[PDB]
């Protein structure tokens, strides 16, 4: 189909070896040379009581001057090409997190980090990524995972994946996307791609000046950017040459051919040019591709390679042009160039070529324990501190990973054992060996403890130590002999024999000459060495004298300017009640335009079912809250989020479920058809259905209290989030946050007014304040339409309460689990109460009676057929709203002009009495009868009608109808007994008793009265002795007798005990009817 | 009894399209016929037709050879990677990569993986989550518009038809705020490109929302000004 007659090399690394498809891949795990050396055995790192302090170990041995020349004259381009190569292979620097630190503890009075002797100061340090399937038993301790393709496959130029190798390509020929300048890559791919760390010398952390390379952090030094740009420009050069020699080729063909050529040249240079110079001995040879060698990067390789390359970086890097005029003092200092965004010198391709030609001529530092101050003191700080000791972080990483000691990792490689400290480096102790003494004193003269960084750096005289050399050599031999796409493999079919013999004759001078267009006589044959004959000598060895000083330290303060704004936002949230209060106030002003034990016994007797219901409800809510809070505090919880926010998260997650349940079932409370059906069943004897509104208000108050607790907890949380680094936030809410090294978290107002939970929570706070203040007792008595207009927010409330949980911040949404059944039932009951309609009665006459009762009488609609003991609910619209209030009828069915007796007991009733005052014009909206109309006293020869307290309302209708039916039709001797406390509001009932006594001439109904109020009365102008009552009843006349009763719990319990104590020997049914 | 059959047809069609669209993986549909590499350990290029389908809850990626049997193997693939709150995407991608299914399918699956540069996962995990919750809300409203019409409260049964027709165009917006970012992300497949544009379910939701918004309004205005 085309000219790609080979198997294109994957970017991720998979499918490179036939048997194991996973060996060199993006997120593979490091394969140790020595069993893990953790503290407990699995994942705990050794620490300061056991091993010396990193910041005190660094200061003693690895500190000295900066003007020492290398013993083998290795130019600094070698050092930084090694830094480049060793980012193609291994990368264990990005902190994977369930956030876990192991901080560095500075000694007292450190002239750099603790200058003013402020007791103890802490340098933060975070653990790196680990393999999720390891670290759970002493059989398999925790193993880390490098995040780059573990082959030498140009995984630093083209990225380590395929979605990455696209975001830096232009698809215009085979070319990587450049910017306005053809030499430099496109800074415009900065976010979501590369590593953004603030320049520690100024503070700029913007995406401008962050190029697009294949290594996530290649901008860490201009001297590493130089090689990045070199390889970028070389790819573009060879690709455009391919285009000018094969014009009809596409974009993919050019890209893949140039890519394979660049990868081959890179592998050749790296291996057969850099290794014989890093450690001064050549790789053996190339045997056949070995499909069984394990090319897995070890941690000891990380330590050796990188933490030994760090020993020879100089203080300042030179700069020279083709004829080496070392100006472009001009030697740009290193400690001021970390993460430089735009450098005023390196702004054009000629300056980058000058930097390369200057590095290729400057003899890097010498190879020993001494490390310059530009890394030891002034290495850019990962978080919160802007500066950090390097060698005190490399030791923390060596003990973070399970690195061995120096005597344990010197016998697992076949190397001889060492006797004592003087025998670590025999040549060092021959001249000023007072550093081995200083490091023995630190380790208490215990030789088998060297953390293998100070042990390796102490053995290296002019080359890497015998320990580091073998690790690096055999690791690279395993990398080459276990790689299928190795350019010297004749089986993969990438290059022919002459294309291999041509790639294997390419040095770094050829690439520099091709890219920088420089004459080949302005450089040296071996760029990794300066050997007294090469052109353009060095002016003078670069000591740290005459260079600009390093930019001093400063601690970074999240939540620094935006504290006043945070306090003001909290104060404004708290003054939501005041705004609604003022609005409702102006609305009102505009609308106007030994005995105590018996008392407690009586109280517990009346209020048994209320106490039961309240106790059960609060038990359920407390159980939900306790379940959530206990699960979070100390239980089976993955302790990722709970580090210092235990209190806040416990509070929020505990109150959330309780308030969701309370809201769902406060919706359940207000369904009146189900209640009208239920209160005429045995359920009423266990739970009272006449206190639904009191239960409603109680639930509402409790829910607002718990909601205030919820909001306060979330405010504390939002504060504790605005001071947490990005590396911690990026694994509490993954997917919502990403860890590029900018490290600055989002401000408070982002959490409040730019997130769905925060925004809808502020909206819900406002709606709750409005709905709760407008519903107050002192604000609904004034205007029933104000109360009625706001309360329709509950649908807006139940919309917001679904959006509040619509996210995966902390947990899954559970409100829709609670909200289903109550909302279904409530909507059904609303439809039932909205289907039927009855309206527009006309009030015939309404006289006003004393004691509060207002006798009301209205005409009977034609279709109105009802029974004795049924209530209707009416609303007057003249004063207020269409609010249906229930009232029991007090007229016999045979009588026209249905009646009512209404007792003044609050806002609506007092307003209605005011409306019908001065005797009748307004018209109500009667809504039909609501009852079962139980007439079961026809089945009993003799009945006993008992009514108490408020329950004597329907007995007027009952008795009038009963005497009328007994008279007209032509139930023997039915008795009526009513016991009241004061007989205050029920005087019309006495008038009706008189009217019934006068009507009946057949002597059917006999009334009896017990007033039972002693010593506290007005004289008004005994107890109901049910015990001998039934005994005399059956005696005086031999009648089964009904004793139906309606009243308070005390009287009905008393008559129950009586009829039961006297039943045992007629029927005495005792069918307690609640009208 | 024609009008009764018409009302039943309208109600049943609206309910069926709501249900089908909420569970359909055809909101964004791309398709192309490219020349790609089949799989690892072989240098042979194939001729296939590749296309993905995004459905608020995961993607379907289909690799089908123009000759189904062109390299001694039959090429008919239809793989699904889902990102809804119930499941996880990275584990599915890892299992697919351990299996060894063809390279273009793995590539198009990788484009949507979490932490990929294109960032195509966290705007498809939330938009497809809200547009699948505003289509469970425009169902309880259709049920109420079915009930309030059965027991005639049509004066209040003509507002559920303004709520259903609005909760559909309130979910045709969350899935409309995603093509703004899927456009820059490249999808080059060998020598061909892949353009993903709105598919059937989007236009069907648009039509049904317009129909309900107009029908509720017209019936409410009629039964208000003329209860005929
Ligand atoms: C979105 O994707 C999902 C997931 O695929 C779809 O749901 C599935 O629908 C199918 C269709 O009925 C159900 O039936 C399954 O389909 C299997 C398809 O088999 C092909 O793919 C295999 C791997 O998936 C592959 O091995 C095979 O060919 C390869 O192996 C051959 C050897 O066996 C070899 O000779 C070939 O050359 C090639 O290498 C097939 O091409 C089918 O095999 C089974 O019968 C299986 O039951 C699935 O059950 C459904 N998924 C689930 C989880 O149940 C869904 O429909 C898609 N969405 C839409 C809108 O269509
Ligand atoms: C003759 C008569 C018969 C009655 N019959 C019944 C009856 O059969 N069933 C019945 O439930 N109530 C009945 N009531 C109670 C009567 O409904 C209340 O007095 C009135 O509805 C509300 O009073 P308000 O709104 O003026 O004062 P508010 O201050 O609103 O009254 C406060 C008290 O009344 C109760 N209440 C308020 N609204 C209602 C309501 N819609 N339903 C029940 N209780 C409410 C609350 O629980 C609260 O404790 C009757 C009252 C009278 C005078
Ligand atoms: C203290 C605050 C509240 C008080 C005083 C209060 C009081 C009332 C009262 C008195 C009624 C109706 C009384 C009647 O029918 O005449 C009512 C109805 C209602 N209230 Fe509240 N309520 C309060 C808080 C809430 C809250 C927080 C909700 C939230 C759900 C709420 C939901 C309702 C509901 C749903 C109705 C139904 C009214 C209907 O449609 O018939 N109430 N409230
Ligand atoms: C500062 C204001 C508030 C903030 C910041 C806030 C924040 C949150 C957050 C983060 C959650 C969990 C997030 C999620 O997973 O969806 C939550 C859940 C909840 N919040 Fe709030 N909230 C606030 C105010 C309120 C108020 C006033 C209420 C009262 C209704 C409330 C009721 C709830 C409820 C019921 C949940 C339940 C979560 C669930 O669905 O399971 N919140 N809130
Ligand atoms: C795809 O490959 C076939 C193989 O013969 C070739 O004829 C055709 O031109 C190619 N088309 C594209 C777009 O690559
Ligand atoms: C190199 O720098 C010197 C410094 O004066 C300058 O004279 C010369 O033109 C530059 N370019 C060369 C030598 O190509
Ligand atoms: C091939 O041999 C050596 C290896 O670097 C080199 O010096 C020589 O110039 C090369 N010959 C060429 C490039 O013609
Ligand atoms: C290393 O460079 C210095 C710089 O002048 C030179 O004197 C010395 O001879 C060089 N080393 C060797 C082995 O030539």
């Amino acid at each position: 189909q085309n000219s790609i007659s080979w198997e294109v090399q994957r970017f991720d690394g998979w499918y490179n070896n036939l048997m194991e498809h996973r060996w060199g891949s993006k997120g593979s795990r490091l394969q140790r040379l020595v069993p893990a050396s953790y503290a407990d055995g699995v994942y705990q790192p050794l620490k300061e009581p056991y091993l010396p302090n990193p910041r005190h170990l660094s200061n003693r041995v690895m500190r000295g001057s900066a003007g020492q020349p290398s013993l083998r004259n290795r130019t600094v381009l070698g050092v930084f090409f090694g830094y480049h190569v060793l980012s193609d292979l291994v990368s264990v620097e990005t902190p994977g997190c369930p956030a876990e630190f192991l901080n560095i503890y500075i000694p007292h009075g450190d002239p750099v980090f603790d200058p003013d002797k402020r007791g103890n100061v802490v340098l933060p340090f975070q653990r790196s990524r680990w393999d999720r399937n390891t670290g759970q038993s002493p059989s398999n301790p925790r193993d880390q995972s490098n995040q780059v393709t573990g082959w030498l496959d140009g995984s630093a130029i083209y990225g380590s994946s395929h979605s990455w190798s696209d975001t830096l390509r232009s698809f215009s020929g085979g070319q990587l996307a450049s910017g306005p300048d053809p030499a430099f890559p496109s800074d415009s791919q900065s976010s979501l791609l590369m590593w953004m760390a603030p320049d520690p010398s100024t503070g700029q952390g913007g995406p401008r000046g962050v190029y697009a390379f294949g290594a996530q952090r290649g901008n860490r030094e201009p001297f590493l950017q130089a090689l990045g740009l070199l390889w970028f420009r070389y790819h573009n050069l060879c690709a455009r040459k391919l285009a000018q020699e094969h014009p009809h080729w596409g974009d993919e063909e050019l890209f893949q051919h140039a890519r394979k050529r660049v990868i081959a040249t890179y592998q050749n240079i790296a291996m057969y040019e850099w290794l014989p110079s890093f450690l001064k001995q050549t790789p053996p040879e190339y045997p056949g591709y070995r499909p069984f060698l394990d090319p897995s990067i070890s941690p000891e390789f990380v330590v050796a390679s990188e933490q030994f390359l760090s020993t020879m970086v100089p203080s300042g890097v030179y700069m020279r042009n083709a004829s080496c005029h070392f100006q472009g003092s001009g030697a740009l200092r290193v400690c001021n160039s970390y993460w430089s965004r735009e450098h005023p010198k390196l702004q054009r391709a000629e300056d980058v070529d000058a930097l390369l030609l200057g590095m290729a001529s400057q003899i890097a530092e010498r190879e020993d324990h001494v490390v310059v101050e530009d890394m030891q003191d002034f290495w850019p700080g990962p978080l919160k501190f802007s500066r950090t000791d390097y060698l005190a972080s490399c030791l923390q990483r060596g003990r973070d990973l399970g690195l061995p000691s120096y005597t344990k990792a010197r016998e697992a490689l076949g190397l001889s054992p060492i006797s004592h400290w003087q025998d670590i480096n025999p040549a060092l102790s021959r001249s000023n060996g007072t550093v081995l003494e200083a490091t023995a004193a630190l380790y208490n003269q215990d030789l088998s403890r060297l953390e293998l960084l100070p042990g390796g750096l102490l053995e290296s005289h002019g080359d890497p130590g015998p320990l580091f050399s073998t690790i690096v050599l055999d690791q690279f031999v395993r990398l080459r002999d276990g790689d299928r796409y190795w350019f010297e493999n004749t089986r993969n079919g990438l290059f022919s024999k002459e294309e291999i013999a041509e790639i294997r004759n390419t040095s770094l001078r050829d690439i520099l000459v091709a890219v920088t267009n420089v004459d080949p006589s302005a450089l040296q044959p071996n760029v990794f060495f300066w050997l007294a004959g090469d052109p353009c000598p060095q002016p003078s060895q670069l000591s740290a004298k005459g260079l600009p000083a390093c930019a001093p330290l400063f601690i970074r303060d999240y939540f620094e300017g935006s504290g006043f704004g945070f306090g003001l936002t909290i104060g404004t949230l708290c003054c939501f009640p005041l705004v609604s209060l003022l609005s409702a106030w102006i609305v009102a002003r505009l609308r106007k335009r030994h005995q105590t034990v018996q008392q407690f016994k009586r109280f517990i007797e009346n209020y048994r079912r209320h106490i039961g219901c309240v106790a059960v409800f609060y038990t359920i809510t407390g159980a939900l809250f306790l379940e959530r809070a206990y699960y979070y505090a100390f239980a089976a919880h993955h302790s990722g989020i709970t580090d210092t926010t235990r209190v806040g998260i416990i509070l929020s997650r505990g109150t959330a479920a309780s308030i969701s349940f309370m809201f769902s079932y406060i919706l359940l409370t207000m369904c009146r058809n189900l209640i009208t059906f239920l209160r005429e069943t045995f359920l009423n004897r266990y739970i009272p259905f006449d206190a639904a509104v009191d239960f409603h208000r109680l639930i509402a108050s409790t829910a607002i209290i718990l909601t205030v607790l919820h909001s306060a907890g979330h405010v504390v949380n939002v504060y504790l989030f605005s001071i947490s680094p990005l590396s911690v936030l990026s694994c509490l809410f993954p997917g919502l946050f990403h860890d590029d090294g900018s490290e600055f978290p989002q401000k408070y107002y982002w959490w409040f007014f730019q997130t769905v939970p925060g925004l809808t929570g502020v909206l819900l706070l406002l709606a709750l304040a409005i709905m709760y203040v407008f519903a107050s007792h002192h604000f609904r008595r004034r205007s029933f339409r104000g109360f009625w207009l706001t309360h329709h927010l509950y649908i807006f409330l139940y919309i917001l309460l679904i959006i509040h949980g619509s996210f995966a911040l902390i947990q899954m949404p559970r409100f829709h689990i609670f909200f289903l059944v109550p909302a279904i039932i409530y909507v059904g009951d609303k439809l039932v109460s909205l289907s039927r309609k009855k309206v527009e009665i006309s009030v015939v006459k309404a006289e006003l009676l004393p004691s509060g009762v207002t006798h009301l009488r209205f005409q009977r609609p034609q279709g109105f057929e009802y029974k004795s003991g049924q209530w209707v609910r009416i609303a007057c619209l003249a004063l207020g709203t269409t609010e249906y209030h229930p009232f029991t009828l007090t007229s016999a069915p045979h009588e026209d002009t249905l009646s009512l007796h209404i007792r003044a007991a609050g806002p609506w009733t007092t307003r209605l009495r005011e409306i019908y005052s001065p005797p009748r014009y307004p018209k109500l909206y009667l809504d039909g009868p609501f009852g079962e109309g139980h007439q079961e006293w026809h089945k009993f020869e003799v009945s006993v009608l008992v009514g108490g307290g408020i329950g004597v309302t329907p007995f007027a209708s009952i008795l009038k109808d009963l005497v009328f039916k007994s008279s007209v039709s032509c139930c023997k001797k039915i008795y009526f007994i009513w016991v009241t406390r004061t007989q205050r509001q029920f005087e019309w009932l006495a008038d009706i008793i008189r009217e019934v006594e006068e009507n009946d001439r057949q002597d059917l109904v006999s009334v009896h009265i017990y007033i039972t109020q002693l010593a506290e009365k007005f004289d008004l102008r005994g107890r109901p002795p049910f015990e001998p009552f039934f005994n005399s009843l059956q005696e005086v006349h031999p009648q089964k007798i009904g004793v139906f009763s309606c009243g308070p719990p005390g009287m009905t319990k008393n008559v129950e005990k009586a009829c039961q104590l006297i039943n045992r020997q007629t029927h005495f049914s005792h069918h307690y009817e609640n009208f | 009894r024609l009008f009764w059959l018409l009302r039943v047809v309208t109600s049943l069609f609206i309910g069926a399209v709501i249900l089908a669209v909420n569970f359909s993986s055809e909101w964004s549909v791309g398709h192309v016929n490219a020349n790609t590499t089949y799989k690892a350990f072989s240098p042979k290029w194939v001729s296939v037709d590749v296309g993905l389908q995004i459905g608020l809850g995961g993607v379907n990626i289909t690799l089908t050879g123009t000759p189904v049997q062109q390299l001694n193997e039959t090429i008919n693939y239809n793989e699904a990677f889902a990102w809804r709150l119930g499941r996880s995407y990275a584990e599915e991608y890892a299992k697919a990569l351990e299996k060894g299914l063809p390279d273009p399918v793995l590539y198009l699956a990788e484009k949507f993986t979490p932490r990929s540069p294109c960032g195509l996962y966290n705007q498809y995990r939330l938009a497809g989550h809200y547009a699948s919750a505003m289509l469970w809300v425009a169902f309880l409203c259709w049920l109420l518009a079915n009930v309030m019409l059965s027991m005639p409260v049509l004066v209040y049964g003509g507002h559920m038809l303004l709520a259903t027709g609005l909760f559909q165009l309130l979910a045709l917006f969350f899935f409309s705020m995603t093509t703004s970012l899927i456009s820059p992300c490249p999808l080059r497949l060998g020598t061909a490109v892949l353009h993903t544009h709105h598919g059937p379910a989007f236009w069907i939701t648009l039509a049904t929302g317009l129909l309900c918004i107009l029908l509720g309004l017209v019936m409410a205005v009629a039964h208000r000004m003329q209860p005929h």
